[PDB]
Parts: structure tokens; C-alpha cells; sequence
């Protein structure tokens, strides 16, 4: 429980800052600096969210992921969260991995609607992990 | 081993093909007689589960021998780091192969990271 | 080669955004977007100098690295970057870590130590690797 | 004729009435293993059988000495004992015994319910017709 | 190795899968579905075995295993594995002929009973490495 | 090619009152191809215990390093006896004991057929 | 049809193997008494696998790899009882060797027949006509 | 003659000696269906011995393993072991022998009484050939 916890924190911390840096968006597509503040609170939301996966994975020996993807397939598979929300937590790996370089393979409209409608999801992953 | 029948196969029937490698028992020398073939392919788009497993079945006939075709674009970090350390590259540029690589050893390293406590629970 | 020059490229750009985000340092410590921005840019000269220690290390053959640390050690191994330099990457990957991760443990002053002096380490290796 | 062939074809018979019967419409099959690994053992028990009368009439009527499982459903392609498609089809099948074990590819083992089970009773009348 | 690492957890998984489906043993004998699970996950285990059996014997350079059984034989006589455990292990490797082939289960209970400490045994020692 | 030796003196050592022993598969043929599965028939005194008999093919199965089918003929189905009185080589035994189970299987397979004749022309169209 | 001729055959040869053998005291001793007895007794086996083939043909069970395997799938089909099913296969060896074959001694298991398991026979005919 | 062949042999000397005790006179015995059950049973042992002959020779010399005990006399008879006509008569009496067990109401009794008078000689003709 002490680490889950530590991590739902470090996730609603993330998301609060997210909404504070982007605001009413009009900027943000112009300012550097509020696009690398985040990406950064978008890959510590994910990055915080596989090290929930893999501590449940470790708790309840469910299996080795093959992948970071791998680790809401485990919790998918063992029924502990529903399968769309599995999907959607994948596709904010994917955004991590292009987003650890440098903004040139950039795609902010990307960036711009997991702010819009799927910000969502990390809150959503949190209230199944709660139920314990 | 004929690694120009596999190439030709291959490019006939996977669109926009990028990388080829032979990886398993074959690429090292480990090949024995009832031996599976293993290949192992990135395109520009996925291959669909079912059109990959009919086209590594026509492989298997031309071949004479069961084939395991792996769509890297949709295999695991653990596999791509498989074929990236043990497999041998048979067609696509050094470019592509180079790129492949540090993509693969970059997310695997990460992987490491992040898995090292459930790898620790397991091995004892 | 073309993956060392485009890396180079990222490393520069990064160097060059960090310099502009933290300017005189006065706002730094007070600003928590500006501490997003400046981490970032730090993690992106990161993995392209552990992009370019991967890729030195499978072109040369110098072994497969199953770690960020590894591929720096290797290197030095093979005599291809000094040994103190190998070191103080490998403190910067750690600094990474702790700055994405677990950001609540980090201290700032570390941070600004980096960013006044410790940021011609990646300038260092640029050079070292650019001599072929 | 041979008590091989008859009970060889007696076995897909069962082995696929056994496929179909756990199958049913597809819902429950997904969630519970122990219905997948049922419809995997009788595809390769389907498998086998196929090689097995495909050997016994290749020795039978002197075909020649299939050089593998695969070789086996050549030699009678050859002969126009079974028909090109149903060759390669048959031999589609024979990578099917390597699926369950190295692995861990369940739209797979799908498909060939939904469209190759055909294949084996293709076989089975090609075969009965002596 | 991620080979070693992986076929452990197939082994251990399947273990798992194995007597979860057989239980007590009551329902096991008149369900097909559970009888062909159990089969199925034992000749996983045997497989998962062969391949750590001949990634060892390759890594460790011991020879060229001519067959299942004699990837054991190979890491009994390089004293990897005892000589029962091996004799055991190669005894496994005759279970996947007995469900694909008709060819004309009490032999699955008395494995599920006794032989599947077998496996266990065999994880334990590669992973004491 | 197939140490025969070696299957009659194991099958000796580890069945009590064996009477018979026969090699039935493509072995016995000739027809043996590479990865083969080693064909047995035997008749003892008493019927084995399914057990004993797999740990028993087991053993020569390791001996022999191919995988091994050891028939109980006792036990066995009156088609598979049929085969074995058919393909069947045998390696040890009377003359008595062979003849004996020889004309035992044809006459009970000759009455099967009486019977399931309507069957096997019903499946076989 | 085939079945109801088979049924009727069966009670025939009951009530024959009763009227033939009534008394102990007559069995042992002679000859034409025994011959009459296994011969309807072979002819009652015979009728029952008879019987059991015709709904392995008609329902599609499987084919029989011997002559017990006719009550065998019978039982795995849930046609008849496991009990029923091993006392019939247990009859099929009274078939066998103790009628077609000139035997010695096996008059003591053949008397054990006739008055503790001609029932056998008829729980089955009865199951059968029951379905 | 082996051993097999010694004792099938002396199984039809017993029951051709056996059908003769039960037919003297036989009036009684078109009459009395104890007669005909003890006369139908050694009949079909003389027949089983001449199948378990046949059959012994056809794998000892190599013919073929018969599926029927009608395939066991053509292929005697086509390796000129014994003579079609003898083939046709042993053929014809297996032929009564499943019409005499399994089909009791519908047997000719007239064929039966033919049989025993004229060619039970058939039997005996096939132990003479085979010594
Ligand atoms: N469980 C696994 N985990 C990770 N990688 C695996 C696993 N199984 C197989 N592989 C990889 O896939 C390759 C081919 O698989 P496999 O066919 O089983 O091995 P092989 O060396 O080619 N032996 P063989 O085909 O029997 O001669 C291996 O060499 C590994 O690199
Ligand atoms: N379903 C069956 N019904 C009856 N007899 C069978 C059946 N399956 C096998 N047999 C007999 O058992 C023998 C050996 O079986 P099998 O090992 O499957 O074949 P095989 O000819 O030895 N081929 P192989 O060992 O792969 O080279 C056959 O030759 C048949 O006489
Ligand atoms: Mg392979
Ligand atoms: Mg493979
Ligand atoms: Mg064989
Ligand atoms: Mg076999």
C-alpha cells in the first residue's frame, strides 16, 4: 500500500500540474518551455502508472512483462482493469517513448487532446487500483 | 540454408518491407533436423496476426521446414532485443538496421529498469 | 555516421534550451515550469548520449549493455571516452532518474550545479566521439 | 480398407465434433484456458492424423519416402491423390503443432476453427473414396 | 538470459495451470476440456525444459544434443542435473506422443501426482545458476 | 540400425512371466524414417499394471533414446492385436506361445468384423 | 425393427435355457443338456451385440475395436449403466471360449450364469425398449 | 502337424462323434429343439477348428491374414492347398453355422438333417488334407 499510495499522489500531482502549464491552451502552441513542462508531467503520469502495474504484477506474481506496454496487458488479462482503459494507458507508453527525444518527431495535436480527453484515464486507472 | 528464397518471398507478399534478419538456431549454427526456421521482419504498417501466420505457413512449404515470422513493428522489447543481439541481417539498408537498434537497446534498457524487482521475485 | 550527427544535433539544441529557460537562475528555483523545462531538455542530452554509447557499442562490437550505466562503462573499457567523463555521465543518468521519477526527493541545488558547470560534460563527449 | 485409415478418420471426426462443441459461439472462449487448450490438443491430434493416413497410403502405394510431414501431402498432390489447394491447406495445418507449446496467437487458433476445420473433412472423403 | 528467465515462468505458470484444472480429482475424469488442459500444459513443461536443457548446453559449450532425451544426458554428465532428475526429465518427453497419436489417464494422474516436483526440481537448480 | 538385443534383455529384466515379445511399427517394415517411434507388443502371464508398463517404456525409451510404444496384448484392443499377429516380428517366445496368440486374435478380429461390418461401411461412404 | 426381433430372440432363448436346465441334478452328468444351455446362452451375447451395433450405427458412437467395445460405448454414451455395461463384457468371454471351443472346466462359471445372471440380459432389453 | 493343428483336429473327431450320439434314429429330433441346439453347437466347433486351421496356415505360409473366415478357405484354395470344390463345401457350411445360431426361425432344418446324413464327410475330408 505505501508505494501505491506514494505513486496515486505523484499521478494527481502530474495531472494538476498538466492543467496548470496548459491552461486555456492558446500559448501552448506557441511556448517551448509549457510544452516541455508536459511532457514531462505526461511521462512521470505514465511512468508512475507502470510503476503501480508492476508492483501489482509483483504482489500477485501475474507474469514478466515483455514490454512497459506489457504491464496494463498483465492487469488486463487478470481482470484487475477493464480492457478499453488497458488500450488507452498503452497508447500513453507510446507517447513517452517518441517524447524521451527531442520535439522533432512532434506531434502536439497528440500532446493536445490527451489533455483534452484522456487525462481521464489516469484518474480512472486510479479509482480501480483504490478497490484493493 | 536458402536465405535468397526467403528474401524473395518476403518482399512478393510484405508492402513497404524495411528490415529482414534471420535470428534462432539457424543465424548461430545451433541448426539441427527438426529445426525451426525463425525470421524476423519490420515494414512501414503492422502485419495482421492471421496474414502474418499464412504468409510464415507459405515460407514453411517453399522452405520444407516449420517457420516462426515475428512482425517486429508489434513484437515484444524482449524479442526485438533478441533478434537486435542474435540475429543476422539478411535484407534492408545498414541505415534502417542501425536505427532498429538503438530504439530497441534504448526501450529494453528501460524495460530492465522498470522490471529488475519482478525479474529479482521469480529468479530467487 | 548519420545516427551520431543527428544525435549530436539533439544534444546541442537541448544544451542551447536549457541555457534559455534558466538565463540568470532568479526565477529558477521559484518556478516549477521552469524546473520541468530544464529537467527535460537534461533527460533528452541524456538518451542521446546513451543512444550514441548503444550505438557505438553493437557497431564496434564491444558487447550488448542491459543498462544506461553499462554502455558507459563499456566505452571506457575500449578506451573510446576518459574514464572520468564515463563516471560523470553515469552521475548525470543517475541526477535523471531521480529529477523524472521520484521528483519530490529532488534538490535543486544539484540541478543548478549541472546546469552552471556540469553541462559541458555532454559538449565533451560531442568532441571525444566526433574525433573518429 | 486398413483399420489405420478408419480409425485415423474415426479420430478428426470426434476430434472435430470435440472442437466445435467447446467452441460453441466464441463468448466464453476467450476468458477460459481450459477451453482453448482443448480446441489446440484436437487440432494437433487432427494434424497427426492427417500425416498418418497421408504415410500409410504413401508406403501403401509406393509414393516414395516423404523426406517430411509436409513432404508427405506433396507425394500425393503429386500423384493427384488430393487436390494443390488441399495440399497446401493440409500443410498450413502441419505448423499448427508448434503453436501451443513454443509460444505462450488465440485470432490464430480462431481462424482455423472458422475456416480450415473444412480441410480436415475435405481429407476424410477424398481419403474414404478408395 | 530472458530464454532462461521466460521458460522458468512458462514452467512455473503451467505448474500453476496444472493444479488449479485437476483440484481434488473428482470432476477431472469425466471433463475432456480439463483432461486435454492438463495434457497440453504438460508437454509445455516438457518443452520448456528442452529448451533450457539446450540453451545451457550451448552457452556452456557441453555438446551437440542428438536428441530430447540427450539434452539431458548432456547436463547429467557434466553434473549440471543428478542422474534420476535427468532420468526423470527424459521421462516427460514421451508424454507428447501419447495425446496427439490415438495409436490405441491414469499414466496423466500418476504425473500430475508424482512427476510435476520433477519440473520444480529441474527450475530450482538453473535458477541457483 | 535397432538393437534388438538390447529391447529383449530390458523387456526380460522388468516383466515377470513374459511370454512373447514383438516389434510391430515401421521398424519392423523397414519403412523407419528420422525422428521414429520404437513399436512393442508384449504377452506375459498377467496383465501390467498401466503404470509399470509406461514407466517400463520409459525406461527403454531412455535405453533405446527414441520415443517408445509398449503394448500390453493382453489388454490390448482386438484391431491393435490384429496388427501385431500382421506386421508383427517376433523377437522372442515359442513357436507354441506365437501360434497359440496368433490364431486366438485372427479368429476374434474374423468374428469383429461379422459384427461391425455395417458399422465401418456406415462411416466409410 | 432389427432390435425388437433382437429383443424377442433374447426372451426366447431365456425361456429355452430355463426349460432346458430346470433342475442341478441333470447338468453335470449330461451332455446334450449343456450343448442346449450354451448355445442359447452364446445366442443371447450375440443378440445383445447385435443390439448394441445397431444403435452404435444409428446414433454414430464410434467404431468397436472389440467385441466388449459394443457395451463400451454404449456406457460412455450414457446409454446404459457402468455395472450393466461390465456384466455384458463379462458375458462376451462366456461367448468366446466357453461355447465355439471344446473346453474342460468351465462348467462351474457357466451354472453361475444361469442362476445369477440371466437377469443381466434382461435389464438390458429392457433398458433398450425403454428408449 | 504342430500342436495347434493336433488339437483342433481331435475337436473334430469328438464333435462329429458327439452330432452322431444325438442323431440315431432321428425322428425325435425334428421334434425336439434339445436335439437341434446340441447338433447346431457341435457343428459350429467342428467349423470354428476348420477356420483355426486355415487360419494358422495361411500366416505360418505366408497368404495373407484373412479378415473373414470365408477369405480363409479362398486363399488355401488359391495356393492350391486344398480344392475349390472342398472350398465351396467348407464355405457353405460356415454359411449354415450363422444361420443355425443367429437366425434359429428362419432356418431350412431340412439342409441341417442333409448336412449330418451326407456332408459331414467335409470336415473329415479337410483333416485328411491338411495330415
Ligand atoms: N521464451 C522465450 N523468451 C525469449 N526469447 C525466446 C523465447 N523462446 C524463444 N526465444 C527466442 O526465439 C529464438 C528462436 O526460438 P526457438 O525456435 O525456440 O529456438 P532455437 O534456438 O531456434 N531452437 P530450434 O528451432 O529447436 O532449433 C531463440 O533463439 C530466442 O532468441
Ligand atoms: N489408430 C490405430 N488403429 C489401429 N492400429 C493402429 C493405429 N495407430 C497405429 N496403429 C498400429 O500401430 C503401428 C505403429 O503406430 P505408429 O507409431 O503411429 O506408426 P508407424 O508406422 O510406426 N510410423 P512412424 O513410427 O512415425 O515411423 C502401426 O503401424 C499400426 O499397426
Ligand atoms: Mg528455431
Ligand atoms: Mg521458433
Ligand atoms: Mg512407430
Ligand atoms: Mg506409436
Amino acid at each position: 500500500n505505501d508505494i501505491i499510495i506514494n505513486k496515486i499522489a505523484t499521478i494527481k500531482r502530474c495531472i494538476k500540474r498538466i492543467q496548470q502549464v496548459y491552461g486555456d491552451g492558446s500559448q501552448f502552441k506557441q511556448d517551448f518551455t509549457l510544452q516541455d513542462s508536459v511532457i514531462l508531467n505526461l511521462q512521470r503520469c505514465c511512468e508512475a502508472c507502470i510503476d503501480i502495474a508492476n508492483h501489482i504484477n509483483r504482489q500477485q506474481q501475474l507474469g514478466i512483462p515483455q514490454s512497459s506496454r506489457d504491464s496494463f496487458t498483465l492487469l488486463a488479462q487478470n481482470n484487475l482493469i477493464t480492457q478499453p482503459l488497458s488500450d488507452n494507458l498503452k497508447k500513453m507508453v507510446g507517447l513517452r517513448n517518441i517524447a524521451v527525444h527531442d520535439a522533432q518527431e512532434l506531434n502536439l495535436d497528440i500532446v493536445v487532446h490527451v489533455v483534452q480527453h484522456h487525462l481521464e484515464d489516469f484518474e480512472q486507472f486510479i479509482d480501480v487500483i483504490k478497490a484493493e | 540454408l536458402n536465405e535468397n528464397k526467403i528474401i524473395k518471398l518476403l518482399r512478393d507478399n510484405i508492402p513497404k518491407l524495411q528490415l529482414i534478419y534471420l535470428f534462432g538456431s539457424y543465424s548461430q549454427g545451433t541448426q539441427h533436423r527438426n529445426s525451426d526456421i525463425d525470421i524476423a521482419v519490420l515494414a512501414a504498417d503492422t502485419l495482421d496476426n492471421i496474414a502474418r501466420w499464412e504468409l510464415a505457413q507459405k515460407l514453411a512449404s517453399a522452405l520444407d521446414s516449420d517457420v516462426d515470422l515475428v512482425d517486429l513493428r508489434s513484437a515484444s522489447t524482449v524479442l526485438c532485443q533478441q533478434v537486435v543481439t542474435q540475429g543476422k541481417q539478411l535484407w534492408g539498408t545498414q541505415q534502417d538496421d542501425e536505427l532498429f537498434a538503438v530504439k530497441t537497446i534504448s526501450m529494453y534498457q528501460h524495460l530492465q529498469a522498470e522490471r529488475q524487482a519482478i525479474i529479482d521475485d521469480v529468479m530467487a
